[PDB]
């Protein structure tokens, strides 16, 4: 059975107290490996770690196409590592073969898109012709600087691509992080780090924490010498988690969890509507931060929509990760699974009509495993806890309308505001159903529509801030205005 | 200086600062180590209200005035606007349904093809089109010791300024970087390439870098540029690569060992010369190997996933005139019509597989050159056949299409048998024109098939295949048949 | 001459028996975006080509089944 | 014509149809639809079909004939 | 202007010769950062190259107001403030 | 901490203790003018005060005289006059 280690000061080490905790494969409740469970002490090992890599490092000074050079190194390492990683993925996060067989090459390409652009088009010096004071003649520009110890907090959905998504962001643009996967997937991080040694990364960059409990996460938000906060997980943690940093004054970036609105206009194809609305409700069973979980669809069209989305639903098939076969994976967890069954019981509780699903699934020649057969709520109430409270499971709530200005009133009727999609025939319709829509971003004839260089986040209380392209970039670094 | 600097960080304010000296340089370096978010130097509260203004540390956070200062105030939304309304449309969605094909995809075809015999002095014209004058020649020292690059820097006169003949087979990085500063110090402004697939594919790196600048790694992405590259003309030496057509350019990283891609509309060669003296004294191996891979080519482009009809008439035109024509050429060979023809064949095969994408054949072709320097060509043809039976049973009537192409008779047919005998046709032919058809002639040890078929597995040519690969199990039982 | 080969010009065939000129250049530069459901790929089209101004060109009969108007939907903003 | 080179236009003060050549009057994108020949009745699909089969066949017999068309007239003829 | 400086002399103790000028950069500020936005502000930026192939499509990003704000302000500078 | 119960976005702008440096080089008087103004400008209740004087050894002793008789040249009066 394979061992894991922390990643502290550019190289793998035991805990301090040697402790080690062991993690399970949720397809068959079998354990996977042993990882080295990190304290307090590890912790301070690592922020003074990454202070000393950014205070004395040579990381910070070197130019922005002397980094470029190293995080394509980084990004070749990390290629290389494409099936292991992929494989571990699925063993400890749920993932079908099929959807984490992209996430090396999809975090290699980030690192060099993120990395190029930083190099050739990103302003770290820009100019102010007129300052608007003619009482002080000089030359005023604005430099960009990096802001210092990064902290990134991810959580068990997509371990790999946040990862990625941290690093890249924290060490391209001239800062350290300290990473602190989630308990239940630590090896992928674990793993990056390995391709972030072999590609001579300077020690103390990137440091890697793995540790049950919160201790360990406290002690790295109270902590005097870390300069940022970037945290991704559930509202009620990340309101604690800022309430913990506001008493050090530091930036605090949050991505908290949507009920993203998917609605379907009365001239959209029915088709391409019902496909896309059950690969946006589905997709790694329900448990993506941006799942369109409420589907909004005009009365016009309800009843044929109804029957295609059924026969659609249950068309999905449900088995092991690794098998290349299936289309929907088990539960991160048994716990996942029993609040999943105790929505379901809410909603059926509320007068909710269940079209399908609703109980657990058996995967035939496999003894064990979160399985949850996907499931269709009907005849639901915008003001149902079920259409109000976020679940991270394979349920959607259907909520018919009869206008494009209800429908947007009901999306807008949340205190998520996250994602959310469209579907019509007409791009002028779309647009203007969109432009009111009071999300973070949104999908038109399409969903899930990842993209590089286009930033996302939350509106409302889905946190604040966003990541990818400039806009992302902006966040990792401070801003000084020089006057001569 | 330094403990004046110490002095001043040492503090869990960083709102602002100032510097008062004689000279700006010392004062900006004195300036650029304060940990404040504003700096005054021979001044003091110079307010502005373009001039960003805030605090670091315990000082708070965000910024005033300016566009950073009104950025504050608004919210960021992403909207896309997807290109298409109808299912399977997007390969993500492919994740979750039985049907993996997704033939939305957008054709075209920009080059500028020139062709015929004694069609080489086109190319002074073609230079006065493209509006450039400084033409620098790339190539090898095989292609450069048969004097067609002399006859190409005789044909551009006054608008050849230099020959690089330093291109090796199988080019890396460094060959990319050496060839770019070569043709930088000569000042050029357009790049002509007169040899095989690999001098073509360094070429359009070249012509990348001299655009953009900086180095060949950095380059190395999929659809990220913008605005049209150096123009390219190229001029093959080989009767098919197919690469003077297309957007796709391979190159070696000798750090990693693995070959990288740059994939690009915009590195398109703007024209060709298909000058039949540049094939005419091909020898018969390297004629037979690259018959083999424009077949290779064309068969595949008309069975992988994104297969589509306008691709599916090349692959199908370019098959008809290989099998017409390379017979002729094995048996009479300065034949210059059937050298044309088989050009033109080649041509069109990589019009078709620039769309419609290669399968498992190219994917276990590069790890065999990557790993055992094996030529593209011997790998595509003795893998062309094992992986069509390989696919037999997933591609539909393509292959009853392509054995129709070769003449072999499908009046009436299985789907399966039509697929078993177009792997037959190729067979004939393979053997009636003198091919190599086994791994075990060329060196490859049994034991290390297991590291090959690891190593197959980390291309980009999986997944267009029609026949979706498990893993490296299937990738073993492949590499064991060709043995 | 970008030619140097017997038949190349049309012209010198006035004193021959044989009339062929099979010496030409081929391009083909259109963009071409088929499929179902394609119309929207028009939006982005003209993001590419640069254009914010787009104007219909069309008949009595085509304008009648509301085949433009499906294309206005399309462009959106892009129309004017 | 959403891929040719030649425009014909009459002239009603001459009463022939005159003629512009160039390749830089070709479009730059074409959208082919079905949404916009689903509807088209039956004698304006069976003539156009015949418009095109007449270029596809024509091409392939003209003076200046290709390859490249050849593959091009044949497949559409195929197709047709 | 005057009434401006006046009372904010009278009330924070600013002198007349700094608190004149209050009305007057206030207004300047006020015009030049409309102009600005109305001008030079990217309220609609494009994205050309999003780094995924599998999505094509346009995209762009929407700037928009965030929505009630609550700005406090200290006994410093009141007016500029 | 109130504003984080309701996931809200804040801005803070806290006071500072703004490190004014002189180097050897320096021009003297100009130096000490912008000390002195820097220092107190409305008697030093602006948050971007520079209330920490650094000044280099070879230049402290002139520098400290005409600081001295610059502070002592101020006049502290009536806001209105």
């Amino acid at each position: 059975m394979d061992s894991y280690q922390l990643f502290l000061d550019g190289e793998f080490v035991d805990a301090a107290d040697g402790r080690t905790f062991t993690t399970t494969d949720p397809g068959n409740e079998q354990p996977v490996a042993t990882v080295a469970q990190a304290g307090e002490a590890d912790a301070l090992r690592a922020i003074e770690a990454a202070r000393w890599a950014f205070d004395h490092g040579e990381w910070p000074k070197m130019t922005p196409q002397e980094r470029a050079a190293r995080i394509y190194d980084f990004a070749d390492h990390v290629t290389k590592l494409a099936g292991r990683l992929a494989m571990a993925e699925s063993m400890d996060a749920g993932h079908v073969i099929n959807l984490s067989k992209f996430w090396a090459a999809n975090g290699a390409a980030l690192l060099r898109n993120l990395a190029h652009y930083s190099a050739n088009s990103f302003p770290w010096e820009e100019e102010i012709p007129y300052s608007g004071n003619v009482g002080a003649p000089g030359r005023d520009y604005i430099r960009r600087e990096p802001i210092g110890v990064c902290v990134g907090i991810i959580p068990w959905n997509f371990p790999a691509s946040m990862a990625f998504w941290k690093i890249s962001h924290a060490i391209i643009m001239g800062n350290t992080i300290v990473l602190k996967p989630a308990t239940q997937t630590p090896l992928t991080a674990l793993i990056i780090a390995e391709a972030a040694k072999a590609a001579g990364i300077p020690k103390g960059v990137i440091n890697v924490i793995t540790g049950q409990g919160r201790e360990v996460g406290n002690l790295l938000c109270t902590h005097p010498d870390v300069d940022k906060i970037s945290f991704t997980g559930s509202t009620s943690v990340g309101n604690n988690i800022m309430k913990l940093a506001a008493d050090s004054t530091k930036r605090v970036t949050l991505e908290l969890g949507g009920k993203s609105a998917n609605i379907i206009l009365d001239d959209a194809d029915l088709d391409a509507a019902v496909e896309g609305a059950v690969f946006g409700t589905f997709l790694h069973q329900g448990q993506v931060c941006e799942s369109g979980t409420r589907l909004l669809v005009s009365s016009k069209i309800y009843d044929a929509f109804i029957d295609k989305l059924k026969a659609r639903t249950e068309a999905l098939r449900v088995g092991y990760p690794l098998s290349p076969e299936s289309h929907l994976g088990p539960l991160v967890s048994g716990k996942q699974l029993e609040t999943v069954e105790g929505y379901v019981k809410l909603g059926l509780e509320e007068g909710a009509t269940l079209l399908t699903g609703g109980h657990r699934v058996e995967v035939p020649g496999i003894s064990g495993g979160h399985y949850y057969a996907p499931t269709i709520f009907t005849d639901v109430d915008n003001r149902m806890r079920i259409a109000q409270e976020e679940i991270f499971g394979p349920v959607v709530v259907v909520i018919r309308f009869d206008s494009d200005e209800e429908a947007v009133a009901i999306a807008n009727d949340s205190i998520y505001g996250l994602a959310g999609g469209v579907y019509s025939g007409s791009n002028a319709r779309a647009q203007r159903v969109a432009t009111q829509l009071r999300t973070g971003t949104v999908w038109i004839n399409n969903y899930h529509a990842f993209g590089d260089f286009c930033p996302f986040g939350g509106y409302k209380q889905s946190g604040f801030g966003r990541e990818m392209g400039a806009s992302g970039l902006s966040e990792f670094v401070q801003v000084k205005r020089v006057h001569v | 200086d330094e403990e004046a600097v110490a002095i001043a960080n040492d503090s869990i304010y960083g709102l602002a600062g100032g510097v008062y000296s004689g000279s700006n340089a010392r004062a900006q370096r004195v300036a650029t180590q304060l940990r404040t978010g504003t700096v005054w130097i021979n001044n003091y509260h110079a307010f502005g209200d373009f001039c960003p203004f805030g605090g670091y540390k315990q000082s708070g956070f965000g910024r005033e005035m300016g566009a950073s200062g009104l950025s504050e105030f608004v919210q960021v939304k992403r909207v896309h606007v997807s290109a298409y309304a109808s299912v399977g449309a997007s390969p993500a969605m492919a994740i979750l349904s039985d049907d993996k094909k997704t033939p939305f995809v957008q054709y075209n075809a920009p080059t500028n093809i020139i062709s015929g015999h004694g069609s080489l002095p086109a190319i002074y014209k073609e230079m006065v089109k493209l509006g450039c004058k400084r033409a620098v020649i790339m190539t090898d020292e095989g292609v450069n010791a048969t004097g067609l690059p002399t006859l190409v820097r005789e044909a551009l006169d006054d608008f050849c300024v230099g020959v690089y003949d330093r291109i090796e087979q199988d080019s890396s990085l460094d060959t990319v970087d050496a060839a770019a500063a070569y043709a930088r110090e000569c000042g050029a402004d357009a790049i002509v390439s007169v040899g095989g697939g690999s001098v073509i594919d360094t070429s359009k790196a070249v012509c990348v870098v001299l655009k953009n600048g900086g180095k060949c790694n950095d380059h190395m992405a999929m659809l990220r540029l913008q605005e049209p590259q150096t123009p390219h003309i190229a001029i093959p030496t080989t009767s098919g690569t197919g690469s003077e057509v297309t957007n796709v350019a391979v190159i070696k990283n000798k750090a990693v060992g693995r070959k990288v891609y740059i994939l690009d509309p915009h590195i398109v060669p703007n024209s060709t010369i298909l000058d039949p003296r540049f094939t005419l004294g091909l020898p018969h191996r390297m004629t037979v190997t690259t018959a083999l891979d424009a077949m290779t080519h064309s068969i595949e482009a008309l069975t992988s996933t994104r297969s589509q009809p306008i691709c599916d008439g090349q692959a199908l035109q370019a098959i008809r005139l290989i099998s017409e024509n390379l017979p002729r050429v094995v048996a009479k060979p300065h034949d210059e019509a059937a050298r044309a023809n088989l050009q033109l064949a080649a041509t069109m095969a990589g019009w078709a597989f620039n769309v419609a994408q290669v399968g498992l054949a190219h994917a276990m072709a590069h790890t065999l050159g990557a790993i055992h320097d094996i030529p593209h060509g011997l790998a595509c043809g003795i893998m062309l056949p094992r992986v069509m039976r390989f696919n037999v049973d997933h591609a539909g009537h393509k292959l009853a299409l392509a054995a129709q192409a070769l003449g072999v008779q499908t009046t009436g047919m299985d789907a399966r048998e039509a697929g078993l005998a177009a792997a037959q046709a190729v067979e004939a032919l393979m053997q009636s024109v003198d091919h190599p058809r086994y791994l075990s002639d060329l060196g490859v040890p049994r034991d290390n098939l297991s590291n090959l078929a690891a190593h197959a597995m980390g291309d980009a040519a999986i997944m267009f295949n029609a026949r979706p690969v498990k893993g490296p199990q299937e990738v073993m039982a492949v590499y064991e048949e060709a043995y």
